[PDB]
């Protein structure tokens, strides 16, 4: 039963307006530290335009206690205003490093436990809008910039004198970039932004030696401006599938590149497609009648984002726990979907239809998660009545309206349908979400946004 | 018996499997992805934050900020109380580094100008496709791709006579809507399908299936709809018919056999996909090729006429020793085009070369030649007044030459194809050089006329000196006609000034050589002065370019390279980069004003793109004619010391195209400077006295584009693409613009690729066609065809183990 529980608002805070105009400051990013031993108290940094707010969360038996304590608070004492963060580690000492990047085009790397600068990464020709660390190497970071390139940086000691190991350049992108993401294997990179192009790049391996110049990549291996019809502001891998969001569309799109598998060898830079036909808005190295280089799979419905952009979603995806997609819109709502609900619903509907025909209607539906099994329920009738087990979280023969409400949330039959959120939580006052982050064990979900506001959701709590 | 109603009813039931398969697919993929969740990596063994406590104040001179916490509980998230506010000390951290000056795009170096394709205006920061037609056509395209794989299994299950994918394609072709299709496209559809659709009931059934499909799946009210026709156009045998990427007695055989080479072979750089030629509005390309000057025959006929107006035996059982396995027709064709192309030669004969191309003995081909009895067409065996403004024997301009010709006035020239008519170069004969423009221009090296025939034929300059010559202010009495015409010397035609050696990039750094002789080949030489990127001294400018060595007045400094673009492409680019909604952010260097060619260094170019504007500059740009390319050089107009910033007067060189459209209703060291200096790629700050970074030019991305351009021709056989691409990949890296250097690079190619070429029959075959084309142009000396015969016989001999 506990495995199906979804979060609920547990704590809320407002950080003093630091772009002061009295309340036009925002938290633009939130990132949980990913390198702590299993079970450690989870720690996240919330990045405002001028501050990094570092918080520890500790579960509590007292519903009136405050689980959130601020353990470090850092001000960017320069002129840069910031909107992007990611975590790394000192390669010598293993101390946590927080990278912060903003409108002057530099990444600052902070030694957060001692409160001093570790170093600066200089090189971009315009403001930076997103940062991501490689999951395969904690010293490798990607930055996405108004200068329309991605730079890949290494904090490894051998790269200290020239830490830009790769530039994603060429003509694949033509305007400001808003989002950059790593595949779990650390070799595939997604990038997207105002030009409405989503590009998938394959990184070469980088030498464990000083590099006088970065490796320059001129061609993405997959390129498309056709999944969305508007500027793209958030992109991520979900395993090998893709999740992405655009302005004006009120959806998060799940889709896949045909022929792409991270089990295959990584292609080399000279395997990439080149734009030989200028009328093609999609091209792909991976392609296996013409049909398609990509397939739309599903659309999570995300109403009331309006004309707002730079709004980011976050999946929680760890072994042995349900995958949860979280996103907050531009009208004071936070949305959750439990991706495990989809297969359970499909199983239930298949058992239900199967038993409808095997018994011509003589079917009883009984809720799961009770002391009652598909055995104890079968001994209450016999071979004449079929008993179908229904997930408890499926809440109302069933009426057409009840069936339609379930389908709106769990039916995956239509790639251009709109999947309703499985939980929709309202926020007090006017709120625009900018970013979502998940604690390692999935018990905390933190949404940050305008008004320097952080919303802290919890599940599996200790409250008594 | 079927009806539209019955078929439509049946397609509707079949269509039910589409969302069922989809739900099953998405659920399968989500389940797979759940199982593949990654374990967290690189965890520390200790919690690094364990020792840090809440910094809430229970301070003196320390900055503070407030935070207000609310606690929540229940299902609706109701607050437990109004909140509690706390004060926290702030740790203030400054960065230790300034950002580099700003830029957009990754700036990459090109050795020479590259030719862009026209783009579509698909994005403008804020002819464009209405977003309504954008959304709708994308929706239909996705639905069509979803439905396409169902058509054949559904047709199989319905099993209706005449309802075949083939027959539905033929029905579609016959309908009036084919309003989307052209001549020759019908012929290729009828080549594959024809127009017979079977029995009357077969034709009737196909018609009713098409109607029934369009009723079920092409409902006009819906956004996601697809006509059967749109499915059928996706078919792998239909689509190529609508793909426009096409490259293209005894002599008709040879003309056809050499057509890929005469059509794509660049006359300037000898590559088959290169930076020369003309890009049309739909990106079809007219290559600067033999076909531009009449195909193979006018040049070949002249080679014959020159031949009829005028060594050791080979190590492959030479027919000169003898003269005596069934011959393929390909093998016979090979002997045909080599024979026709060697022509009436005295020093060279086909048998040996053909014998090295084929795996055959020389006496074999001679015996086959003798029985074939190939006969060349017979070739038939006027005085013209010299012009008063140009003497091509003394190589001298005179009189009102600057009023008589526009040869030297690049901004007004229009690029017509070089001469290939039969008579004198006059208006009467339709010669574009004499008459296509407001004034006559000289005939150039690609015109088919000879200097003996034609008073317009450029013959090079007469300069010679043991000292420096071909100078702007020539203290040698007679000026350099090349300089006067705003052109660099030709390595073949300017024989006295040493241009043959000084225009050779392999001598680019022989300072002894270049200290005398021709000073008018700097763009060909390819050597730039040492320069270094930095922050400009001019406030409100970002980057600038600085001398990294002393430069004397009159020296060549650097070339302005970039993408070559059309007028409308410049307009599109100004829009796409946000320059139309104003403050100038787009710089398009006018190369040929009247022809409409601009140089765009926004992404591809060299360090010259960073040179800033000043009214009183220290360097001066000039457009030059350089062996039938137009190029931009900068020359110092002051002595410049190492470390000083370069400037030139932008003048009218960078027009706002949309605005004018709307109006038409001693080692090299980092020098010492005040300004910070940067590596162009790493943007690392450079320190004075360190070695100056000189990074070799990265061209493999450009070689890939050119290789793929060839791969895209539906017109070319795999065997053709393989050789053309192998030759191009080699020859494009030599950056040839003069036939003077071709024979050297040709022999290097034959030697490096000798084992490769004899390893597969079609490679030698295709290589022979290139050889035949270059011999027909008289651009490849007979002596290197002789040598290539030995290189290939050797390699074939080395392989027999
Ligand atoms: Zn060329
Ligand atoms: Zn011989
Ligand atoms: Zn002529
Ligand atoms: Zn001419
Ligand atoms: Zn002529
Ligand atoms: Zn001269
Ligand atoms: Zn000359
Ligand atoms: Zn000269």
């Amino acid at each position: 039963s506990a495995e199906w529980e979804l979060p609920r608002l547990r704590t809320s805070f407002i950080f003093q307006d630091d772009y002061k105009s009295q309340d036009l400051a925002e938290f633009f990013d939130v990132k949980f530290y990913p390198y702590s031993p299993p079970g450690a108290p989870p720690v996240f940094a919330a990045t405002s335009k001028k501050h990094a707010v570092i918080c520890r969360l500790t579960q509590t038996t007292d519903k009136d206690a405050n689980p959130c304590e601020i353990i470090q608070l850092i001000r960017d004492d320069g002129n840069e205003a910031n909107c992007a963060s990611c975590w790394s580690k000192d390669p010598i000492t293993d101390q946590p490093l927080l990278c912060i990047a903003g409108n002057e085009g530099n990444v600052k790397v902070y030694n957060v436990t001692e409160g001093k600068l570790y170093r600066t990464l200089v090189g971009h020709g315009g403001g930076i809008n997103d940062l991501a660390t490689s999951p395969a190497n904690p010293y490798i970071i990607a930055s996405a910039s108004d200068d329309t390139t991605i730079r890949i940086w290494s904090l490894a000691p051998e790269h200290e004198k020239q830490p830009c190991v790769c530039i994603l350049g060429g003509e694949g992108h033509s305007y400001d970039l808003l989002s950059v993401a790593f595949h779990d294997n650390g070799r595939y990179v997604l990038s997207a932004g105002h030009d409405q192009v989503i590009n998938l790049w394959a990184l070469p391996e980088f030498p464990n030696e000083h590099m006088e110049i970065p490796i320059v990549i001129y061609y993405p291996h997959f390129s498309s401006s056709e999944i969305h019809n508007n500027l793209v502001d958030c992109v991520a891998f979900y395993g090998d599938l893709i999740l992405s969001r655009a302005c004006h569309e009120d959806t998060i799109v799940l889709w896949r590149i045909e022929g792409f598998s991270s089990d295959d060898p990584i292609p080399g830079p000279l395997d990439a497609p080149t734009p030989t036909d200028m009328t093609k808005q999609t091209r792909s190295y991976f392609t296996p009648s013409r049909p398609a280089m990509f397939t739309r799979l599903a659309q999570f419905h995300t109403p009331d984002c309006g004309v707002q952009f730079f709004m980011r979603f976050r999946m929680y995806h760890v072994p042995g726990k349900h995958p949860i997609l979280a996103f907050a819109n531009a009208k004071s709502k936070t949305f959750f979907w439990d991706l495990a609900r989809f297969g359970e619903y499909a199983r239930f509907m298949a058992d239900l239809k199967e038993a409808q025909q095997s018994y011509n209607g003589r079917v009883v539906v009984v809720d799961q998660g009770q002391g009652i099994s598909l055995a104890q329920a079968q001994q209450v009738h016999g071979p004449g009545v079929g008993v179908v087990m229904k997930p408890a979280w499926l809440v109302p023969g069933f009426s057409r309206e009840t069936l339609q409400a379930w389908a709106d949330m769990y039916d995956l039959s239509n790639p251009v349908g709109l999947i309703k959120a499985h939980r929709s939580l309202a926020i007090d006052g006017a709120f625009v979400g900018r970013q979502v982050g998940w604690s390692p064990e999935g018990e905390w979900c933190v949404v940050v946004g305008n008004g320097n506001r952080a919303l802290i959701y919890q599940r599996w709590g200790k409250e008594r | 018996e079927w009806t539209v109603d019955k078929i439509a009813s049946a397609l509707s039931v079949l269509a039910e499997e589409v969302p069922q398969n989809h739900s099953r697919l998405v659920n399968f993929l989500l389940e797979e992805t759940e199982k593949r969740a990654p374990q967290p990596r690189h965890l520390s063994k200790t919690d690094p934050f364990a020792h840090m406590k809440s910094k809430a104040i229970d301070p003196e001179g320390v900055p503070t900020m407030d935070v207000k916490f609310k606690q929540h509980s229940g299902e609706y998230g109701k607050s437990r109380n109004s909140g509690r506010r706390f004060q926290y000390p702030v740790v203030c951290i400054k960065p230790d580094r300034e950002p580099v000056p700003p830029y957009r795009f990754h700036h990459a170096e090109i050795r020479k100008n590259i030719l862009a394709l026209n783009s579509q205006l698909n994005f403008v920061p804020h002819k464009i496709q209405p977003r309504s037609q954008k959304i709708a056509k994308r929706a239909q395209a996705e639905y069509a791709a979803t439905l396409a794989p169902y058509l054949e299994p559904w047709l199989r299950k319905l099993n209706i006579e005449g309802c075949t994918k083939s027959n539905l394609i033929r029905f579609m072709a016959s309908q009036p809507e084919s309003d989307s299709m052209t001549p020759q496209q019908k012929s290729n559809l009828l080549d594959t399908y024809s127009d017979d659709m079977g029995s009357p009931q077969a034709v009737r059934n196909a018609s009713m299936f098409t109607e029934a499909w369009d009723r079920v799946f092409n409902d006009q009210s819906k956004l996601r709809r697809v006509a059967l026709r749109d499915i059928l156009m996706l078919d792998k045998n239909v689509e190529p018919i609508f793909d426009n990427k096409r490259a293209k007695a005894l002599m008709q055989k040879v003309i056809d056999a050499l057509g890929s080479y005469t059509t794509l072979g660049c006359l300037i750089c000898f590559s088959h996909d290169c930076e020369h030629g003309e890009i049309e509005r739909d990106n079809q390309k007219r290559c600067f090729s033999l076909e531009e000057i009449g195909g193979l025959m006018p040049s070949l006929r002249r080679k014959w006429a020159a031949q009829i107006e005028q060594h050791p035996p080979c190590r492959n059982e030479c027919y000169r020793i003898h003269g005596t396995p069934p011959w393929s027709e390909n093998e016979v064709g090979t002997l045909e085009w080599m024979f026709a192309t060697i022509g009436y030669s005295q020093t060279l004969r086909p048998e040996c070369f053909v014998g090295a191309i084929l795996g055959r003995p020389c006496w074999d081909v001679h015996r086959k030649l003798q029985e074939l009895d190939l006969r060349l067409p017979p070739v038939e065996p006027p005085k013209q007044k010299s012009l008063p403004w140009y003497d091509r024997r003394k190589k001298q301009l005179m009189s009102d030459w600057a009023d008589a010709t526009i040869t030297h006035e690049h901004a007004v020239r229009e690029l017509f194809a070089p001469c290939h008519h039969d008579g004198p170069c006059t208006a009467a004969n339709g010669c574009p050089c004499a008459s296509a423009g407001t004034h006559p221009v000289l005939c150039e090296r690609f015109c088919l006329c000879t200097a003996e025939e034609c008073p317009l034929k450029f013959t090079g300059c007469a300069c010679h000196s043991s000292g420096k010559t071909c100078l702007q202010r020539q203290r040698e009495g007679r000026p350099c006609i090349c300089v006067q015409l705003n052109r660099e010397c030709d390595p073949t035609l300017c024989k006295g000034c040493g241009a043959r050696e000084r225009a050779d990039p392999e001598n680019a750094y022989d300072e002894v050589l270049h200290s005398t002789g021709c000073q008018n080949v700097a763009l060909q030489r390819g050597a730039a002065k040492a320069v270094v990127l930095g922050k400009s001294q001019l406030e409100a400018c970002g980057y600038g370019l600085f001398a990294a060595e002393d430069i004397e007045e009159g020296e060549f400094v650097i070339e302005y390279t970039g993408e070559l673009i059309s007028h409308d492409e410049g307009v599109r680019r100004e829009h796409r980069r946000g320059d139309v909604f104003d403050n100038k952010v787009s710089y398009l260097f006018t190369l040929l004003e009247q022809e409409g060619i601009w140089v765009d260094a926004a992404i591809y170019g060299n360090l010259s793109r960073y040179i800033n504007h000043a009214t009183d500059g220290n360097i001066m740009p000039k457009i030059m004619y350089v062996n039938h390319e137009w190029r931009i050089k900068f020359t110092a107009i002051k002595d410049i010391k190492a470390g000083e910033e370069l400037f030139f007067n932008y003048g009218d060189n960078f027009p706002n195209l949309t605005k004018k459209l709307v109006e038409r209703n001693r080692p090299l060291l980092v020098p010492k400077t005040t300004q910070p200096l940067f590596d162009p790629l790493s943007k690392v700050q450079l320190l004075p006295g360190q070695p100056l970074p000189q990074h070799p030019i990265d061209d493999s991305w450009l070689l890939l584009k050119h290789r793929d351009n060839l791969q895209d021709f539906i017109d070319l056989r795999p065997e053709e693409k393989e050789f053309l691409q192998e030759w191009d990949a080699f020859i494009l890296r030599r950056h040839i613009s003069s036939e003077q250097y071709l024979p050297r690079y040709f022999l290097r190619f034959v030697r490096e690729k000798a084992d490769w070429l004899v390893s597969k029959r079609s490679r030698g075959e295709e290589f022979s066609k290139l050889v035949a084309t270059l011999l027909a142009r008289r651009v490849l000396p007979e002596r290197v065809v002789i040598e290539a015969t030995q290189v290939l016989n050797d390699a074939r001999g080395r392989l027999r183990e």
